[PDB]
RNA sequence: AAACUCCAGUUGACACAAAAUAGACUACGAAAGUGGCUUUAACAUAUCUGAACACACAAUAGCUAAGACCCAAACUGGGAUUAGAUACCCCACUAUGCUUAGCCCUAAACCUCAACAGUUAAAUCAACAAAACUGCUCGCCAGAACACUACGAGCCACAGCUUAAAACUCAAA
């Protein structure tokens, strides 16, 4: 929570996007129903913090694997 | 300082035999008990033992024992309105330790983890 | 209900709205006007802002009704009043230079002392010990035994005892016991006291 | 009254019963004399850490 | 000076003193509070028995011995035979955990007795005798 | 009985305050176990149950006293969320 | 309620019984088991393994004999509860528990997890419990029940222990 201002904002300028929030289950693995069956998924995903609020994995590292999806962490 | 556990449990490294037989394992939950209820402390018995002993002497008259009474009215009074105080004030209150519903929202932040991730 | 929670009871005190501002505390001014911005329920019928206005006479006359006829408990409740007066004006002219000044001719000051001579101290409440009801003696707050007081009033005067007199002239009869402190009201309430005095050994089982 | 001495080994069990018949003498007890008995020397002491791998990690 | 809790060992010399009679000199009250009765006897330093009281003396009977308004009625029972015999101060010395064990002590408070120490003095062996079985009620 | 009366378990009273001696002999009582000790003779406890009673104990307390370090430990972050609102 | 009433309380003298706290320690010993004090003797083995029966041990209960006796206490007797109560609750008392000398040889004798040596990598592992394995050896086990039985043999054991089947029966346990 302490950094999700920033990170936010530099994906603005950068003309990217940004979760920093609480991560509903489905938006990867569910994305059809959620947004739409027209929906374009991410080509990378960027983890600048792999971790959640309780200290193990966050749960978009594995999505991502299922989706077959490139991740970068930090 | 906690007590040890070394050599402690029926293991296959440990060569002697158990000195404690838990029912329940060893692991540290992730929440504590609700606080129980107090039994309480009956008032104003000391001014009522009074009133009620001035009766025999004067045959249950309320003209000679007045003092008596009002020893054990003003009590009543004063007790109800610390009951009534007690109860509000502990749970809004913030002193010393602090309660289960708020403590457990604590341990559910930094939960055990008896696992790997 | 027909009111909703925002109606608030009316105030029928008349002294306190002429109040001068100067008085007004702070927290009362407050008060006063927020009154204002709230709802006020109907008064009902039954409490006037008249200066005879006497809510335990009030309250007595509607635990003697029956079926909502309060034009016969109120004709009780004069006639009793006006028996007391009568008897005790009857007592006065025969009495000596020095017993009038000791005599009490208003009949309310007759009916509330009588009522305060039979007010309990302490009851009986049932407390459940150890899968156990026990009738441990408790200080009965202070509506409790002032509605007691007029139960066992009522109760004695409608026992059918008295096989042929008017309540008016039963309940005066026994308005006059009792602000002599004497009669089986007042005798009622001692039973209750030596009860609660044989019964103090369970006196902790209680908590409050 | 304190009495240093040296002695064989039987010969306690028999002074023993002559202190239990000598009537000025209320009460009297041999012991091993606590200077023969070297003390170890310390080095102080070892701090113990919770006992681990007593469960199996797994999400019970 | 302060105050202690300690009681003043007879030997070395004190200035405490209640109407001028030194601690040992003080009669004892000696309290034993059972499970369904409890017996109080005051005795004098030399022990010189002065006052004996307790629930059955004081005409209660069975389940009615082992409260605490029987043992304060044999309180006040008993402070008031030695107050006769000029008893002011005394040492109680309570023996067992029943329910008279300090509502006998009241008692005798409510009879112009002051008590100066509370001594507890309630059979504990280090291992002795075998108790009786546990029951199942 | 062959030890001095009057210094065992023996407490003086302050200024009258009964209570307050018998508060605090029965603390010294109870500290020092004797209490329970009183309350486990008046009926004999077998072996097996008396070591089957230690070790409810034993555990009892390790896991207080971790529960107890575990709670002192997580009271600094008991403070306002600095984040509000992220 | 019964029981006792040379009863109860204080003080003092006074054990062939049992060993608060320490012990939040985690030790000794083959196990069983062992937690008051002192003293004496004293705790196998310089490869491992190795027995229902050889050899020596083995909680409690129990037998035989002679002693002791505070308390406890199967049986029994009394009191009460209950539809009944050969039970649970109360009281009392005995065998027994102690010692000595012999016997008996059992246990949920279960840390239900053999001894020795070794590893933490790989396929981690049905589940649960106390993570999963390797090497070596002895012992044991092959549906349930009949069966801690019957017979035989052996044993200071004579209502006993050890070893230990089958037939009828079921399609599950
Ligand atoms: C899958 N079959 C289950 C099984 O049924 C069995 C059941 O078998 C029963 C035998 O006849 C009887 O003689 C037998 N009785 C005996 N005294 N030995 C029963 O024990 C047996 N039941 C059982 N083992 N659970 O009854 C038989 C007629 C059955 O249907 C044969 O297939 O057992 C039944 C319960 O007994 C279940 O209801 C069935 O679902
Ligand atoms: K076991
Ligand atoms: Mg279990
Ligand atoms: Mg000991
Ligand atoms: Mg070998
Ligand atoms: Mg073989
Ligand atoms: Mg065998
Ligand atoms: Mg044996
Ligand atoms: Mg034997
Ligand atoms: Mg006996
Ligand atoms: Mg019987
Ligand atoms: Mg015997
Ligand atoms: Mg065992
Ligand atoms: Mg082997
Ligand atoms: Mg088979
Ligand atoms: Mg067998
Ligand atoms: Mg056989
Ligand atoms: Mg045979």
């Amino acid at each position: 929570r302490q950094f999700s201002y920033l990170i936010e904002n530099m994906a603005r300028d950068c003309g990217e996007y940004a979760h920093t929030r609480y991560f509903r289950g489905g938006m990867l693995t569910n994305a059809r129903l959620l947004f739409g069956p027209t929906v374009r998924l991410p080509d990378l995903i960027i983890f600048l913090h792999t971790l959640n609020n309780i200290f193990e994995p966050h749960v978009a590292v594995r999505d991502a694997a299922k989706m077959n999806i490139p991740t970068v962490g930090i | 300082a906690t007590p040890s556990l070394r050599g402690r449990l029926a293991r296959f490294g440990n060569p002697r035999k158990p000195v404690l037989k838990p029912n329940k394992p060893l692991i540290l939950a992730n929440r504590v008990g609700e606080r129980r209820r107090e039994k309480g402390e009956a008032t104003c018995i000391t001014e009522m033992s009074v009133m009620m002993a001035c009766w025999k002497q004067n045959e249950f008259r309320d003209d000679a024992c007045r003092k008596e009474i009002q020893g054990f009215l003003d009590c009543a009074a004063r007790a109800q309105e610390a009951r009534k105080m007690r109860s509000i004030q502990e749970t809004l209150g913030e002193s010393g330790s602090l309660l289960p519903n708020k403590l457990n929202k604590l341990l559910q932040r930094f939960p055990n983890k008896p696992y790997l991730s | 209900s027909r009111y909703s929670p925002e109606f608030k009871d009316p105030l029928i005190d008349k002294e306190y709205y002429r109040k001068p501002v100067e008085e007004l505390t702070e927290e009362e001014k407050y008060v006063r006007e927020l009154k204002k911005t709230q709802l006020i329920k109907a008064a009902p019928a039954g409490k006037t802002s008249s200066v005879f206005e006497d809510p335990v006479i009030s309250k007595f006359t509607n635990m003697m009704m029956i079926g909502g006829n309060k034009v016969l408990a109120r004709s009780l409740m004069i006639q009793t009043l006006e028996a007391v007066k009568r008897k005790q004006f009857e007592k006065y002219h025969a009495a000596s230079a020095e017993e009038q000044a000791t005599i009490e001719r208003n009949p309310y000051t007759i009916f509330h002392q009588a009522l305060k001579n039979c007010e309990p101290m302490i009851g009986l409440v049932p407390i459940l010990k150890g899968g156990r009801f026990y009738q441990v003696p408790v200080p009965l707050p202070d509506r409790r035994r002032r509605f007691l007081a007029m139960k066992w009033m009522i109760t004695e005067c409608r026992d059918k005892k008295h096989q042929r007199t008017l309540m008016p002239e039963k309940l005066s009869h026994k308005l006059l016991e009792a602000f002599h402190n004497q009669g089986p009201v007042i005798k009622r309430k001692h039973d209750l006291h030596k009860m609660a005095e044989a019964n103090r050994a369970l006196a902790h089982y209680r908590w409050w | 009254f304190l009495v240093d001495f040296y002695a064989p080994t039987a010969a306690v069990e028999s002074m023993v019963e002559h202190l239990s018949r000598d009537i000025d003498v209320i009460r009297g007890n041999i012991v091993k004399h606590p200077l023969t008995q070297e003390l170890k020397e310390c080095e102080g002491i070892v701090p113990v850490p919770l006992a681990e791998k007593l469960y199996s990690t797994k999400k019970r | 000076t302060k105050f202690s809790i300690y009681p003043p060992i007879p030997g070395e010399e004190s200035s405490l003193r209640w109407a001028g009679k030194k601690f040992e000199e003080i009669p004892i009250a000696h309290i034993k509070a059972s499970h369904n009765n409890t017996q109080i006897q005051v005795v004098s330093a030399s022990n010189e028995p002065l006052a004996f009281a307790s629930c059955g003396t004081e005409g209660f009977r069975n389940a009615k011995k082992g409260t605490g308004i029987a043992a304060q009625t044999a309180g006040i029972a008993a402070a008031a035979r030695a107050k006769q015999k000029g008893v002011i101060h005394i040492r109680v010395v309570v023996k067992g955990l029943g329910p008279g064990r300090l509502s006998a002590m009241h008692g005798l408070i409510m009879g112009g007795l002051e008590v100066i120490s509370i001594t507890d003095n309630t059979p504990i062996p280090h291992n002795g005798c075998r108790p009786r079985k546990a029951r199942k009620l | 009985a062959k030890h001095l009366k009057f210094i065992a378990r023996t407490v003086m009273v302050q200024e009258g305050n009964v209570e307050s001696a018998y508060r605090t002999l029965n603390r010294i009582l109870t500290m020092d176990g004797l209490i329970e000790d009183i309350k486990h003779r008046r009926y004999y406890e077998k072996p097996c149950r008396r070591r089957q009673r230690e070790s409810y104990e034993r555990c009892r307390r390790i896991y207080n006293m971790e529960m107890a370090r575990k709670i002192n430990f997580l009271m600094r972050k008991n403070r306002a969320d600095p984040w509000q609102g992220c």
